[PDB]
């Protein structure tokens, strides 16, 4: 991922022009995103491959249990940008409801189109490419697993359609972190998973937590333009 | 005329602006001494070419000068001049509808078959024409393209605008002008001229009410409901 982004980088700067993996940096367009595509192999032989759900593992079906378990404390580590929730809006293109199906957009959790149940994978649409490769590759594995030790069940497949009316439902329907704020408060309660295996120190993940919250208070304290646009004549 | 020729004595006006409304609607507007104007002119007339509603036709059409009311001193021009937005266009013979067809007759006509239908004696029209002040507008159109511009200060997307006396920042935002206070509405006074000038024009009371319209730049001042023939002329 980093020589990637390197390479985009100085390739663009030869082309006396400027690249960036920001999300969100244009606001009425499209937004940049990290679409994540795992699987588990053991003894060389793809653990995702089944015929549980459109080709799937109950293995996979736990691993995506746990991640949507845990999705609002994944985004920090994962969406860990202010700039992440401007992506993360509702409307199209927006992975913002958790939730599974190979067919349906608005799910934060895909499954793509395999052809050969050999490289049989699932995907998570929510992350962005501000996330930390090793921490946030590192982070979805630990949920992952966490599903898969506890049966944790990701529930019944939302592939009918994204965002409709609400019959007290869809409304109920759970929604990824709103802002970077929220994603450090919910990782603050729910991040036992990482420190299983003792891969993730209490120390690292305190620090880490008060760090981003910088970028959290910079954010905060900055009047933003468009305040003038609401608030200025009041 | 009763009106008119006594407002003139009482003016002490030396000219007299005849006004009539073309098919498309647009008063215009021929200049006359108070000198030719007598009584007898209201019935006589003051003949003219016709280059508007119609054609080929070499039509020498006379612009009967309509007496009651109408007969308003001109506020805006420097020399005393009453006007008569009266004056409606009458054939050489058959006294009618000149040239195509003479809005206000086709008007007088409609007044006319209203009590001959017995069906009322008189109809009354409330118009409530909404209007946009800018500061400046631009076009135009050739070969090359075509091409059309807004200014002004209280337009929306005049914040970041640079201005001689400085940008107030207090402007309406986009359909946000409905009603808010001057700093911001900065017409008002504006208004208040025209409204002045309506009471000039056709006379004391008649202006109900004046308010910001919602876009930015939108503007109402409302105007007492009347008979056609009269509301029209107003
Ligand atoms: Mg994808
Ligand atoms: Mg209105």
């Amino acid at each position: 991922v980093q020589q990637f982004k390197y390479a985009v980088w100085n390739v663009a700067h030869q082309y006396a022009k400027t690249a960036t993996f920001m999300p969100k940096p244009m606001v009425g367009d499209n937004g940049s995103g990290m679409h994540v595509h795992m699987s588990i192999s053991k003894d060389g032989k793809n653990l995702f491959a089944g015929d549980e759900y459109a080709g799937l593992s109950e293995m996979a079906l736990y691993f995506i249990g746990g991640i949507i378990k845990h999705a609002r404390a994944l985004n920090a580590i994962t969406n860990p940008s202010t700039n992440s929730y401007k992506r993360l809006v509702p409307h199209f293109e927006a992975p913002i409801m958790l939730a599974y199906s190979a067919r349906n957009r608005s799910a934060s959790i895909r499954i793509p189109y395999v052809s050969n149940p050999k490289g049989k994978r699932i995907e998570a649409r929510f992350p962005d490419p501000m996330m930390n490769p090793y921490l946030g590759f590192a982070a979805l594995l630990m949920a992952g697993i966490d599903g898969i030790q506890n049966k944790i069940h990701p529930g019944e497949a939302a592939d009918k359609n994204l965002y409709d009316l609400p019959p007290e439902e869809e409304a109920k329907i759970p929604t990824v972190a709103h802002s970077l704020d929220m994603a450090l408060e919910a990782l603050q309660a729910d991040h036992e998973f990482l420190l299983k295996g003792g891969v993730f120190t209490k120390e690292m993940l305190d620090a880490y937590i008060e760090l981003k919250t910088e970028d959290v208070r910079r954010l905060n304290t900055t009047t933003h333009p468009v305040e003038f646009d609401m608030y200025y004549s009041l | 005329a009763n009106k008119v020729l006594q407002l003139i004595q009482e003016s002490g006006a030396k000219w007299v602006d005849f006004r009539f409304t073309d098919t498309k609607g647009k008063e215009q507007h021929v200049t006359y001494p108070a000198d030719s104007i007598d009584e007898d002119t209201f019935e006589d007339g003051k003949m003219f070419d016709g280059s508007s509603i119609a054609g080929w036709k070499g039509i020498e059409a006379s612009d009967m000068i309509l007496r009651p009311d109408a007969e308003t001193g001109f506020i805006d021009p420097f020399f005393a001049e009453p006007t008569v937005v009266v004056t409606c266009d009458v054939i050489e013979p058959s006294t009618g509808q000149g040239y195509e067809r003479d809005p206000r007759s086709i008007a007088r006509r409609a007044e006319e078959y209203l009590k001959s239908t017995g069906i009322g004696d008189t109809a009354f029209f409330g118009p409530e024409p909404e209007f946009f002040v800018f500061d400046e507008v631009k076009w135009d159109i050739d070969m090359s393209g075509a091409r059309h511009t807004l200014i002004a200060e209280e337009a929306a997307w005049s914040t970041g605008k640079d201005y001689e006396s400085g940008n107030s920042g207090h402007r309406p935002r986009v359909k946000g002008g409905y009603f808010p206070v001057p700093p911001v509405d900065s017409a008002q006074d504006m208004r208040a001229e025209m409204c002045a000038k309506i009471e000039d024009i056709m006379g004391p009371g008649r202006v109900e009410v004046h308010h910001h319209e919602v876009a930015s730049c939108q503007l109402e001042i409302g105007v007492s409901f009347n008979t056609l023939v009269r509301k029209a002329d107003e």
